[PDB]
């Protein structure tokens, strides 16, 4: 199935994501939209705690998806 | 606005700058929709024309939509 | 309710305005008009290339295009 | 349209392809697309260097976007048909 | 308006700019409305700065396409 | 709209632009496309004082709390 | 498309230089790949179980 659809599904699950510039960011799924705008609740970066953060969808590289990723979503 | 500039310029010697630096300094022939310049006796040169001339073009030179920065005029 | 910067740019018009760019370049004149994809006109611009270098003194009308700019701050 | 199917008309075809980052791989064009990506079969040596770290990969996925050149001989490819088409549209 | 100017140089010399200092100059065949442009009796000249001194590296190819995304300048030479 | 920005908005909040850029300021106003007008603004590009500025959303990388 | 690629180990090269050995079991219109068992191609080091690769990233894909 799709990438989107999976994340769509991920709501509440723990993900790192990597942007183009170089820095970690480190939270947990809150919602998500068609471009992909990521936004994250205990957010955590590196080279910083946060309450929220917003994500832009063309600015990442990648983001790491846990293991359960199937056994929750499917 | 932005419209009504475009059909004012048509037929004078005007500035324009592309994202690497390089003026072109040139007679405007024609402009549509997504910023594409189409200028005529165009000569080239880096950041301003104070600097050295590079290639001079009689012939009609395009200038692409995505790579012009601005659009201006003596 | 909520303050828009459509009418913020609006109300900038035949101000001082300096306009930043992505790239490290600044564009400082007066505002003329604008519209929806943010393609600003600008009458007199002076163009700074930042980190301070003055490039060149625009006699005229410049149209900056609405893709390179980042922030555009009135006075 | 027209590009996309001047690319269609060049359906199995032994091309080399340039990528942004320094891929220089030749190979039989397949599949062509709306956004004019190549699914190349029997992916051949062009360059010692440039050609990427690649071996048992016989069939491939080039992304449209990364693409410098399509390297056509003279004997590979249309041209005024092409100059037509652009004149009938805008 | 644009497009239609370029339509007076189809089957004649011009010369193309790229991003990343890559001269192209042959004959212009083609283009649309992205300025996807196919070059017959070529030749690229490609300017690379290595070893702090200057080096044209020549490729010679009787033809080309180029995407829209590298172009920066159409004309004539 | 995903994030709700009547929360974020008389606060101060960080945003990341493209080409390299931080700007720090008090949230203003806002809109549906993500253009942000930011008051008592300081960019840290070390340093880089404004007065009121207005924020683009086409080149909006991050957005966060402070 | 990359719809012969489901299921199917694949060499994923991106724009920036790194090359990944994974499991491509999703894709979309804009090459957005859904990937399982991830690993480079030089290094041979594991990354993850599971993850998402955007599509302004890939420079190619291979099969194998």
């Amino acid at each position: 199935m799709l990438p989107l659809y999976l994340l769509t599904n991920a709501k509440g699950q723990q993900m790192q994501i990597e942007l183009k510039n170089g820095e970690i960011i480190q939270g947990i799924l809150t919602n998500v939209d068609n471009w992909m705008n990521l936004t994250l609740s205990n957010v955590t970066e590196y080279s910083v705690k946060l309450n929220e953060i917003y994500i832009r969808g063309t600015f990442i590289k990648f983001i790491k998806l846990q293991d359960n990723i199937i056994d929750k979503v499917k | 606005v932005t419209t009504e500039f475009l059909s004012d310029i048509i037929g004078k010697t005007v500035n324009v700058k592309l994202a690497s630096g390089l003026l072109y300094s040139g007679r405007l022939e024609s402009i549509d929709g997504f910023m594409n310049v189409a200028l005529s006796s165009a000569t080239e040169h880096y950041e301003s024309n104070n600097n050295k001339l590079l290639n001079k073009f009689n012939s009609d030179v395009f200038l692409r939509g995505t790579q012009v920065m601005y659009i201006s005029e003596q | 309710p909520e303050i828009l910067p459509l009418e913020v740019i609006d109300k900038t018009i035949n101000q001082k305005v300096l306009i930043v760019l992505q790239s490290n370049r600044e564009f400082e004149g007066t505002l003329v008009g604008f519209d929806d994809f943010v393609n600003v006109i600008l009458e007199d611009a002076v163009e700074w290339l930042i980190d301070n270098e003055k490039v060149m003194q625009h006699h005229g009308r410049m149209l900056l295009s609405g893709n390179n700019i980042a922030i555009l701050v009135p006075g | 349209m027209l590009f996309f199917s001047f690319f269609k008309t060049l359906v199995d075809q032994e091309v080399v392809v340039e990528l942004k980052n320094d891929i220089e791989i030749k190979g039989t064009l397949q599949s062509v697309d709306q956004f004019l990506n190549l699914k190349l079969d029997n992916i051949s040596c062009t360059d010692e260097k440039k050609y990427p770290h690649l071996g048992s990969v016989r069939n491939i996925f080039i992304r449209g976007s990364t693409v410098r050149y399509v390297y056509l001989n003279k004997n590979m490819v249309d041209t005024n048909l092409l100059q037509d088409a652009t004149r009938r549209e805008v | 308006t644009p497009l239609d100017l370029l339509k007076l140089n189809l089957d004649e010399r011009v010369y193309i700019k790229l991003r990343g200092a890559r001269t192209l100059v042959g004959t212009l065949q083609a283009f649309d409305s992205h300025c996807n442009i196919v070059l017959s009796d070529a030749v690229e000249t490609i300017y690379q700065l290595n070893n702090e001194e200057l080096s044209e590296s020549e490729r010679r190819c009787e033809m080309v396409f180029i995407r829209g995304d590298t172009v920066t300048l159409i004309s004539t030479p | 709209a995903i994030l709700d920005l009547a929360k974020y908005k008389d606060s101060k909040i960080r945003v990341k632009l493209m080409g390299g850029k931080l700007v720090i300021g008090v949230l203003k106003g806002y809109d549906q496309l993500m253009n942000l007008v930011l008051d008592d603004t300081v960019e840290y590009m070390n340093a880089r004082k404004l007065g009121l500025t207005v924020i683009r959303g086409t080149i909006l990388v991050s957005l966060s709390s402070a | 498309t990359l719809k012969d690629y489901l299921n199917k180990r694949v060499v994923i090269i991106k724009v920036d230089g790194e090359c990944l050995i994974a499991s491509l079991n999703g894709f979309d219109k804009n090459t957005n790949l859904f990937i399982t068992n991830v690993f480079n191609r030089i290094s041979k080091e594991f990354i993850c179980k599971a993850q998402l690769l955007r599509g302004s990233e890939i420079a190619l894909v291979g099969l194998i």
